[PDB]
DNA sequence: GCAGACACTACGAGTACATA
């Protein structure tokens, strides 16, 4: 016990007294010369690895060029709006409506390949526009000027070009502009052009999807690819079982690349039979794939379904996951907009709470790292995903939403302040010192839109009151002191509305308020004309003054 | 990025084990005519921590600074690694055992390790520590808070106490 | 009713891009002897006053004492695209709420008019004494010009001695002092390289450098300029351009340092 | 001749033998400089422990005064470090040989965690390449600011505190190189204040001589301004033994009487609460509640609530101690 | 022009309420060594008003005269940074908050040069000139670092009159530099008081009753209270003791989301709460006065053993939320917790 | 005090535009002999060494020996607004910071006086060695300016040989290898135009390219430059100013290793 | 001898990111 009620003999001690004093005591003391990769590439339609769907769409979307292209009329879901656009017809210009085929898919699928053997099967003859090349829009516009506006130099019987824009997803914003200008000039474009991208989400490219033929890669077929790796192994002699080349192709992703990489280096010539261990190491073939968003966001709400049923490795899976995805913000975005529209169990709100202290400890730790200068603190809200997955991970199928709520809040916001600056911008500046906007906003704008609708009845000046024209004279000073008025719009419906200039209804009026009664068009167009008359008479008065 | 891992083989080294530094050791060793002792060469591997170009740099540095490779000469002018004795702390906050989580932190202290160096080596070994889930993300804020306080400038040895303090309540708090 | 016309295109072209980052506005005042022009900028700093007399105009209606006033981030641009010899008429209503600008365009093919919304600033003239100088000379205005930019190197104000010796421009900085002096030039054969003293007392006063660099950026509307001081009076650069009329600035010193025992 | 200089400056060790703690460290150092087998160097440890003065000491001890100015190339924070320095002056340095006199240059980093990553990682073949040619030099303060890749090509050597008993014959040299009068509670509180630093140790001897011609404890805890052991004794034994208003009474008369400041009050009393034999529920608690309150003095808050909290903090426990017997 | 306009005071002598304070404020800035002011208080107190009347007590009747400079400002980013200011001849008007974050460069680059500049005409305008900075509470603490020299360097040819709300967000070396000056609001009598001689100018008759009742609804506001009283007039000539006072769209939008928070406690009813709340942070309402709202209607709806532990929560989610940066994750939280306890105590 | 007087301002001017990316700090070594400046570049890889006679002056007095450190920057934006045909007064007193340049405008009437700051560097004096070389040679400067800006774009670091023959250049770069030979061009009707070998033993040495090409920048300063290379002492460019005094250049050669194969 | 054209570097400007 390190409480004594006798003293200490030897060592030091320190009192402690209680509040009803009773004291105790304490002690203060060319087989040989070529890649693989390229000694099993396909030269022909019938060597491709792809999906045969999107190879069909691909064929058929340049073949629909050939009239254009060939002078020949006669060549020889996500499904059905491609079927649907092959089937769409031609521009009166004898064009495709989509002249660009943007091709999209994770790496190693086939998108280079498919482009250039598509193109060489069509009859033409490809021209490459890679990440490789100067990309600065004065070059990228006189390579398409080169690559698509004249004819061959061979003269007749030279093949067309077609041309093929590699790794689109890298370009400059104005490259792409310069693109789409290319694309629609009404200078008409007699030459069909390809864009192969990677991630089809890139911020240059979204102007290209609205106007693109667009083709998804899914991913690669296991026994296709199990097929071609036994054909490729077979081929170079080497002996494997279908079981230890479809772990490889389970462990590269369906990556034909890869597969093929990981075969050359592991095959070699030392040995003849290739071993389930070697594919199982992470020494040879394991490369960092990137995580989309929408699969972070499953693998972190939904369990895995049925070693792998340990919790500790679904944690270090979750947060190697979310690690390897990046764009953190995003994945943060997509938690707190996706979390509570989960079948959630814990009915007392207590995974809820601590979930929102993650994220204010996520908020705090980014502003005081952008504070401090000090970024090593920006290693602990990758862990704020994971404490997600122990909080709410389910057997379920959630069914998980893009994130939107803080960039529409904050655009919302960012409009709202806009209003704000062109309403106080307007008002004098003798009237502006004599209250902030925030003031104005919370105290001087609901009752200032009470003050500027009275119950005014639909009948002409020259039959009102006396004190129906004091009232009306003081609602147009009141009007002419905020500098607003009422103005007409247009409809779709075909009838005329009037609106205040300043809009600050949005300012002040809110969704699920009980309803107003507002001023009728005769009283809104009798307001805004008496407004211009009393603006003449003021500029009258100011001329006889002056 | 992942093009150029596709368009690579992608061979990936492990961390060198005891044995195979030991063999370049010898090696070394054999051509420079070093005299030495097993616990000395045991400690050369103790401080490399998988590197042999640290293990090399210490054998370097205590040959020409003693002549002689055992053990006291190692540790006179190589040091002991962090994380191992960071990792004997963990295991007491884990337990709520804040005495010696303390005599632990202060020897650290002593030694001339900063706050930052401290804290650094916690929420390392933090992360990959044997525990409950919820509990380690309960450290690891903890950390995180105590961290933002280091970086903001309040920077103490009362502070590090205050933090194995506090995860010493997160353990008896359910 | 305001109408009036300009004798030379290149008159405005020169006198407002020394207003493009001075003053935040242009309020002129109509009268019958001519256009009088008094702002000062936001700062409290600098104050500029530009008399453009009805003599100089090519014709002048002018029947009541109005005051319009314009902004200068609309007005610089509407500048550029106006041209250089060419004619420039003023016109505004009596009631309306704009004023227009007439001209050529740089293709010589076409008539430019250009409106801009009249700003209801409220604003009080301010008063300057027009007091006795305790010192007034008279220098290039190029050679003033590069004078005020050579110092722009150095420190970030400047110092303005004047003995009855001449002028003494001083840069104090990190770097070191920069004093340039200029005297006695009566012996050339232009008359207006005449660097002459006219008053007695010495006034010495730190100024600042931006602003003397944007009075100096209005350097080819006249031959001459003048510079007045006194002990307390703000610093007064004249300009006498042309024929029309004449320009004034006015800039307060800093702040002297303690240096009192 | 006589020099208008602070005594950590005007009383710098100059050679090897000067410096007084890392004595294994330094004759490692010493014989990699008489075998001609020196090494890229990492130096790393608190502040005031002697690193930069060991790095100068060895480029004055390997290098003469007609040949320094072309053998060692020597940056700190006070310059321009980044990656186009790397690419440009120190390879040129690195990859080009000497003017005078044949030799291996040095190139000296001094305060290396300030450097970015980007030149970290350009430092690396740089150090590598050019081992024969040129040694490189890092000293640092913190040691996760160097990536491991640095790490690795450099021999670590950790400057650890200087012990306080061997910093006293320093600290009598510098007293008898400046004819001060020093009691041994004097030279006791320089270095229990200096608390392994010897900057701090002659910045409070110099002070202190300055402000009352004689260092003794009184002197130096007052010049400092620093709490005595027997004033803090007082005021953990007033938060133990009495109720909030003694105490609180007693506690304010002594910070007002002496100028005391809660800062150094908390340090002290945390210092306390670990030799003070507590129950671990009651050391928790006091840990948690000290820092809490040494948190609470980082901003604008008055000190005298902070002082009622750091009284309270004792008040919660002294029930629970008494009541657990 | 609106009531609050219309009859505002414009000497010290001709105020309604806080008369003693206008002679101390009047024999204050007579001899012209006043030092640097602090006027804060309550929003709608009179702060403004005062501040005007002393800067007319100052300078002449041109204090009044009034105009809009637009300056533009370089970060140290190289980002352009346009601010508005309230000028006169004799006096500046700066809200630096309207730069957000670069409002410290408003005070290091603008301000200086304000200080660093005499007076053009000495007889006119005084020795000094005064600077207002509106809301230097809502200033970041970098901002109130930078202005402490120019403070203290040029106090003799530059005063300032900062205003603020709450003195606990100034910074203690900027509170020493300057007198602190308290502006309580005014009393329901004294609203009482001006509403009757704003009405009686006007030519109407107001009663006892609707005037207290104005008082009590504006939460002792001057300048609410004459915008209700006027929207009263607007929508009712005939002052009844009892007719309707018009309410603020946001208030009752606050009060509905409180009555959503009470109605259910469910992760679902926690979305359409925080759909309320980004309804409510969208429309530019602070969220401090949200967090006041929220706990003003909550405790409405708690037992007599809840509300303190329902405003501890509310004061600790709002610290939580002046901490960080997203105000909508520390409003949910406060809404969750909330929701989390009224379970406990209705379940138990 | 220090008075020296350069009879135009052209020779200065052509020094400070050859040092100025060079040079970190000019050290003056002020003496009765002339003006010595010994400084090394901030990668301390090259050395310059200039020697300005006092009878180059038009009046150079010097009572006590002084040495001032001065930034470089801040002397280049005073040298730039120098004119060359000019007399340039270099003023210093005895405990001083003020450095002063005193010269005449461009318009040739008002004086211009820029001081600069002195600096306090102590740096230890650097010893020439002063010793015979292995390889002399007499070349023109515009043709080894041409060279190295020829050589420049092949490669970033140039093999300089010289022999019995004469001077070889090589760069080995990444478009290939440029090698220009050059030697005995003593027969044209030009004096400056010549290659002259005066010793003996052949050296073959690497240097970077950068170096070479701000040691080419002093070509105005003398028609005829000599290259002094050994195969332990760096590589000297010696230009002869005509009547003023002569200017060093010390380059390091860069560590090169052969290939194990 | 002086106007037109060539490439040269210095400088302005936009964007990303900063951890294990
Ligand atoms: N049917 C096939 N059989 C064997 N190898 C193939 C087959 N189809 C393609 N390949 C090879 O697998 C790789 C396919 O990748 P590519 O089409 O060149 O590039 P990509 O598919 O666009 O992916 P990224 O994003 O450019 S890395 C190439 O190395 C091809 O040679
Ligand atoms: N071991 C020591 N022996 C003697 N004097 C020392 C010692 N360490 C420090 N000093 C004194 O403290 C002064 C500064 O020490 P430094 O060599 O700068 O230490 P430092 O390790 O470089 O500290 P940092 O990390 O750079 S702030 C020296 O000039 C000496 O006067
Ligand atoms: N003494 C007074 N007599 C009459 N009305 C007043 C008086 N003081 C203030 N008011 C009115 O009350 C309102 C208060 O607003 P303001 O002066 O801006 O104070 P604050 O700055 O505290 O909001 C103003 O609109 C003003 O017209
Ligand atoms: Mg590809
Ligand atoms: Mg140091």
């Amino acid at each position: 016990n390190p409480v004594l009620r006798r003293p200490p003999i030897l060592e030091d001690y320190v009192h402690v007294t209680s509040t009803e004093g009773v004291r105790a005591y304490l002690v203060l003391r060319a087989s040989s010369h070529c890649l693989w990769v390229d000694e099993f590439a396909p030269r022909h339609y019938t060597e491709l690895l792809s999906d045969d769907f999107t190879n069909r769409c691909l064929l058929k979307w340049l073949k629909l060029w050939d009239l254009v292209v060939f002078g020949h009329e006669r060549p020889s879901s996500h499904e059905q709006v491609l079927e649907e656009m092959l089937e769409a017809g031609l521009d009166p210009s004898q064009r495709p409506k989509q002249k660009v085929a943007l091709l999209c898919g994770p790496p190693g699928l086939g998108k280079t390949t498919l482009a250039h053997v598509i193109a060489r099967h069509a009859g033409y003859s490809v021209v490459e526009m890679n990440a490789s090349d100067d990309r600065s829009p004065e070059v990228f516009r006189t390579r398409i000027e080169a690559a698509t506006q004249m004819e061959s130099v061979l003269g007749a019987g030279g093949k067309p070009n077609c041309l093929v824009i590699d790794e689109i997803d890298g370009a400059p914003v104005a490259a792409i502009n310069v693109l789409l200008s290319i694309l629609n000039r009404k200078g008409l474009l007699m030459r069909p052009i390809i864009c192969i991208c990677n991630d089809q989400f890139a911020p240059s490219l979204r102007q290209l999807k609205q106007q693109a033929f667009l083709l998804h890669f899914p991913p690669t077929l296991p026994s296709r690819l199990v097929q071609r790796l036994q054909e490729v192994s077979l081929r170079q002699g080497m002996r494997a079982d279908p079981g230890v080349l479809a772990a490889l192709c389970e462990k590269t992703d369906n990556d034909i690349r890869a597969c093929i990489n990981t075969l050359q280096f592991l095959y070699s010539r030392g040995q003849r039979e290739l071993s389930v261990r070697d594919v199982q190491a992470t020494r040879v073939g394991l490369k960092d794939q990137r995580r989309g968003l929408f699969s972070v966001w499953q693998e972190v709400f939904q369990l895995p379904r049925a070693s792998l049923t340990s919790a500790s490795q679904r944690f270090y899976r979750v947060l190697h996951a979310a690690a390897s995805a990046g764009e953190h913000e995003k994945v943060v975005q997509g938690l707190f907009d996706n979390f509570l529209r989960l079948r959630l169990r814990d009915s007392s709100l207590g995974a809820v709470c601590v979930a929102l202290d993650w994220l204010a400890f996520d908020d705090l730790l980014a502003g005081a790292a952008h504070h401090s200068q000090s970024f090593q603190l920006l290693r602990y809200p990758p862990f704020l995903p994971v404490a997600f997955h122990v909080l709410f991970a389910s057997s379920h199928t959630p069914r998980i939403t893009f994130p939107s709520s803080q960039q529409e809040a904050q655009n919302r916001m960012s409009q709202m302040r806009n209003l704000i600056q062109t309403l106080v911008s307007g008002i004098a500046p003798a009237t502006r010192s004599r209250a902030t906007p925030q003031a104005l906003l919370l105290d001087a704008l609901c009752l200032l839109l009470d003050i500027l609708a009275p119950k005014l009845r639909p009948v002409s000046t020259q039959l009102y009151s006396t004190r129906e024209k004091q009232q009306l004279a003081s609602l147009v000073g009141t009007m002419l002191a905020y500098s607003l008025t009422y103005r007409q719009e247009r409809t779709p419906d075909g009838q005329y509305i009037y609106r205040l200039e300043p809009n600050v209804e949005e300012l002040c009026r809110f969704p699920e308020l009980p309803a107003r009664k507002p001023l009728t068009y005769q009283t809104k167009q009798l307001i805004a004309r008496e407004i211009e008359v009393e603006k003449m008479r003021r500029a009258e008065a100011s001329a006889r003054v002056e | 990025i992942e093009p150029i891992q596709s368009r690579c083989a992608v061979l990936r080294y492990t961390k060198l084990t005891d044995a195979q530094i030991l063999t370049r050791l010898m090696n070394v060793i054999e051509k420079e005519r070093v005299p030495y002792t097993d616990d000395g060469l045991e400690a050369i591997i103790f401080t490399a921590q998988g590197d042999m170009r640290q293990a090399l740099n210490n054998l370097q540095s205590t040959f020409s600074g003693f002549g002689f490779i055992n053990s006291e000469n190692v540790f006179k002018v190589c040091d002991e690694p962090h994380p191992l004795l960071v990792k004997e702390m963990i295991q007491h906050c884990v337990n709520a055992n804040i005495d010696e989580a303390y005599k632990i932190l202060a020897h650290l202290w002593h030694l001339g390790y900063s706050p930052e160096d401290i804290i650094g080596n916690i929420f390392r070994v933090c992360k990959t520590f044997q525990m409950a889930e919820y509990l380690k993300l309960e450290f690891i804020k903890e950390i995180g808070y105590t961290h933002m306080k280091i970086a903001e400038g309040v920077n103490s040895l009362l502070q590090m106490a205050g933090l194995l303090a506090r995860l010493c309540q997160k353990t008896m708090a359910p | 009713m305001f109408e009036a016309r300009l004798v030379q295109g290149s008159i405005l072209k020169k006198v407002l891009e020394a207003l493009k980052d001075l003053i935040n506005e242009a309020c002129w005042d109509i009268s019958s002897s001519g256009v009088n022009l008094q702002s000062m900028d936001s700062s409290h700093v600098s104050l500029v006053q530009l008399t453009l007399r009805s003599e100089g105009f090519d014709t002048y209606r002018c029947d009541r004492n109005l005051a319009m006033g314009v902004n200068l981030t609309s007005m610089s641009k509407i500048l550029k695209c106006a041209g250089n010899e060419d004619i420039i008429t003023l016109r505004a209503e009596d009631n309306a709420d704009t004023l227009a600008l007439v001209f050529e365009a740089p293709n010589q093919e076409k008539v430019s008019d250009y409106e801009m919304k009249l700003m209801d600033l409220d604003v009080e003239q301010l008063g300057i004494p027009e007091q006795e100088y305790s010192c007034v000379v008279k220098m290039p205005s190029g050679e003033f010009a590069r004078i005020c930019r050579d110092l722009s190197h150095i420190g970030d104000a400047v110092v303005i001695s004047c003995a009855k010796d001449g002028v003494k421009f001083s840069a104090s900085g990190e770097l070191g002092n920069g004093n340039i002096k200029l005297s006695q030039t009566s012996n050339v054969d232009k008359e207006e390289e005449a660097v002459t003293i006219e008053m007695n007392e010495p006034v010495q006063l730190t100024f600042a450098l931006r602003y003397l660099n944007f009075f100096t950026k209005a350097t080819p509307l006249s031959s001459t300029v003048t510079l007045s001081m006194s002990a307390d009076v703000p610093l007064v650069v004249e300009y006498k351009i042309a024929d029309m009329g004449h320009l004034k600035y006015y800039l307060a010193p800093k702040i002297e340092d303690e240096e009192g025992s | 001749k006589i020099r208008n200089l602070p005594w950590v400056e005007k009383y710098r060790p100059q050679t090897l033998n000067d410096l007084i703690s890392h004595q294994d460290i330094l004759s490692t150092i010493q014989k990699f400089i008489n075998e001609d087998r020196l090494p890229h160097l990492l130096l790393y440890g608190p502040p005031g422990t002697g690193k930069t003065s060991t790095i100068l000491a060895c480029a004055k001890q390997l290098y003469k005064d007609k040949e320094f100015g072309s053998m060692v190339l020597e940056l700190n924070a006070s310059d321009d470090r980044g990656i186009d320095i790397i690419r440009g002056p120190i390879l040129s340095f690195a990859s080009t040989r000497t003017i005078f006199k044949k030799g291996f240059k040095l190139v000296i980093l001094d305060e290396a965690d300030a450097m970015t990553q980007d030149a970290q990682n350009a430092l690396r073949r740089v150090i590598e390449k050019f081992t024969e040619n040129t040694r490189f030099c890092l000293i640092c303060n913190y040691l996760s600011k160097i990536i491991p890749a640095l790490q690795s090509r450099c021999t670590r050597f950790r400057f650890g505190p200087l012990t306080p008993e061997l910093m006293v014959p320093r600290l009598e040299h510098v007293v008898e190189e400046e004819k001060v009068d020093i009691s041994e509670d004097g030279m006791k509180a320089l270095v229990t204040l200096s608390s392994g630093d010897m900057r701090r140790a002659l910045n409070i001897l110099q002070s202190t001589n300055m402000a009352f011609g004689k260092v003794t404890e009184e002197t130096v805890y007052t010049c400092t301004g620093h709490p005595l052991k027997s004033d803090i004794a007082n005021i953990l034994d007033w938060m133990l033994n009495q109720d909030f208003t003694t105490a609180y009474r007693n506690i304010t008369e002594l910070k007002t009487l002496k100028g005391l400041a809660l800062h150094d009050i908390l340090t002290e009393i945390h210092l306390f609460v670990h030799r003070v034999d507590f129950p671990s529920s009651v050391r928790i608690h006091l840990l948690t509640k000290m820092a809490d309150i040494e948190y609470r003095l980082s901003v604008g808050t008055n000190e005298k609530i902070q002082l009622s909290s750091l009284i309270a903090a004792f008040q919660v426990t002294r029930d629970l101690i008494v009541a657990e017997a | 022009s609106l009531w609050v306009d219309k009859y505002r005071p414009c000497s010290l002598g001709r105020l309604d309420y806080h008369k003693e304070q206008a002679a101390q404020l009047r024999n204050l800035v007579q001899c012209g060594d006043f030092p640097h002011l602090l006027v804060y208080g309550p929003s709608g107190a009179g702060k403004k008003t005062r501040i005007m009347c002393i800067l007319r007590e100052l300078y002449g009747v041109g204090v009044e005269k009034l105009r809009i400079e637009h300056q533009t400002i370089t970060t140290p980013s190289k980002k352009k940074i346009e601010i508005s200011t309230i000028a006169s001849n004799y006096h500046l008007e700066v809200n630096p908050s309207d730069a957000g974050n670069s409002d410290r460069v408003v005070i290091q680059e603008m301000l200086k040069t304000v200080a660093q500049s005499q007076q053009l005409e000495t007889n006119s305008q005084r020795d000094f000139k005064v600077v207002l900075l509106t809301e230097v509470d809502k200033l970041t603490k970098d901002a109130q670092h930078a202005l402490r020299r120019t403070m203290e360097k040029y106090m003799s040819t530059c005063r300032l009159i900062l205003c603020c709300n709450s003195t606990s967000k100034v910074i203690p070396p900027i509170r020493s530099r300057c007198l602190a000056v308290r502006v309580p609001a005014p009393s329901i009598e004294d609203i009482c008081h001006v509403l009757s001689t704003v009405c009686k100018k006007e030519g109407l008759n107001l009663p006892s009753q609707l005037a207290h009742r104005l008082a009590e609804k504006s939460c002792r506001n001057l300048r609410k209270a004459l915008l209700m009283c006027e929207a009263c007039r607007v929508q009712q000539y005939p002052f009844t003791a009892d007719q309707e006072i018009p309410e603020t769209d946001w208030e009752v939008y606050l009060r509905e989301t409180a009555n959503a928070i009470v109605s259910q406690q469910t992760p679902q009813r926690l979305l359409e709460v925080r759909g309320r709340l980004y309804e409510l942070l969208t429309h530019c309402i602070p969220p401090e006065i949200i967090m006041k709202g929220l706990l003003s209607e909550l405790l409405h709806n708690c037992d007599g053993q809840l509300k303190g532990e329902v405003a501890q929560m509310a004061a600790y989610y709002e610290h939580r939320l002046q901490l960080g940066s997203k105000a909508i994750y520390h409003l949910e939280a406060f809404v969750a917790k909330f929701m989390a306890l009224y379970k406990k105590f209705m379940e138990d």
